[PDB]
């Protein structure tokens, strides 16, 4: 009974491990596609030209 | 009466006062039998927390 707490403490581990790094890595991919944005109107004026020879 | 008297109450003293020495020799064999359990069943305890220890690893890896 003892152990299946200390999984019910690792299971709260997970719980917080998860949701916050998931909300974190979430804000991530936005602040980093907010970042690209400039760079991917640059990348589809790269792509233009060498598709066009 | 000379040889019986003796044949057969001496002897059976002594067997008798015997058995009870090598009831309390086994006797201490089985406070012996306390410690051939008991330490490694006190960290038993530990033992199936720490073995699974590596296996909740895994789970944090």
């Amino acid at each position: 009974l003892e152990v299946e707490a200390k999984l019910a403490e690792g299971r709260k581990k997970i719980e917080v491990e998860l949701q916050e790094a998931l909300g974190s890595l979430e804000q991530q991919k936005e602040d980093t596609i907010k970042s690209l944005d400039s760079q991917i109107s640059a990348l589809s004026d790269d792509i233009v030209k060498k598709v066009l020879p | 009466t000379i040889r019986n008297s003796e044949e057969l109450r001496g002897k059976a003293i002594e067997q008798l006062e015997k058995a009870r020495a090598r009831l309390k020799k086994v006797e201490m064999d089985a406070d012996q039998f306390r410690v051939n359990g008991y330490s490694e069943i006190e960290r038993e305890k530990m033992n199936l927390i720490n073995s699974t220890y590596k296996t909740l690893e895994q789970f944090e890896n």
